[PDB]
RNA sequence: CUCGA
DNA sequence: GCATCCGTGAGTCGAGG
DNA sequence: CGTGTCAGAGTGTCACGGATGC
């Protein structure tokens, strides 16, 4: 659904490809560990904040 | 034996990883000084290491015992010595 | 904080 | 081997808060 | 003194050089 919305530009096709991690429960923990470091990352502790 | 004393240190290192960083943000709002919150965290977990009753029951919330110990330390720090000078 | 050359 | 990022600097004097 | 839910900061400079780093 991301490629469907941002497909008309080549600068967004280069973003999802250069991306490091994929997954709904994966990039949600990636945000948790950079925002509140030092805490255990739970799929539902990042879904909450 | 010697491996039994090392299990006590591996037990403390566990509660650090789940509660210390969350307890730090609690003391930070109560005091406002980040360097003071670290002082509250070390004193709180030091009393956890001295109270085996709080580390005994995992079926009882141990995180909450910390937030009230931190509350009592900050309200005691909030007495006479801080009153005049701060 | 606010102003004077 | 180089782009990044950190740390450095950014007029002088005076009056009242 | 004893302590057993959880509640959680400021954000409109920039030029310039060189050590720092993927």
């Amino acid at each position: 659904q991301i490629v469907e919305r941002f497909g008309f530009s080549e600068i967004m096709r280069s973003t999802l490809e250069k991306d490091n991690t994929v997954g709904t429960d994966e990039a949600l923990l990636d945000i948790y560990r950079k925002l509140r470091p030092g805490e255990p990352p739970t799929k539902e502790s990042a879904q909450t904040l | 034996v010697s491996g039994a004393a090392a299990a006590e240190a591996a037990l403390m290192r566990a509660l650090y990883d789940e509660h210390a960083a969350v307890l730090w943000r609690y003391a930070l709002r109560l005091t406002g000084d980040a360097a003071q919150a670290e002082d509250v965290v070390q004193e709180t977990l030091l009393r956890a290491w001295q109270h085996p009753e709080v580390i005994g029951d995992t079926a009882r919330p141990a995180r909450a015992w910390l937030f009230t110990v931190a509350r009592n330390m900050i309200i005691d720090e909030r007495r006479s010595a801080r009153f005049r000078n701060v």
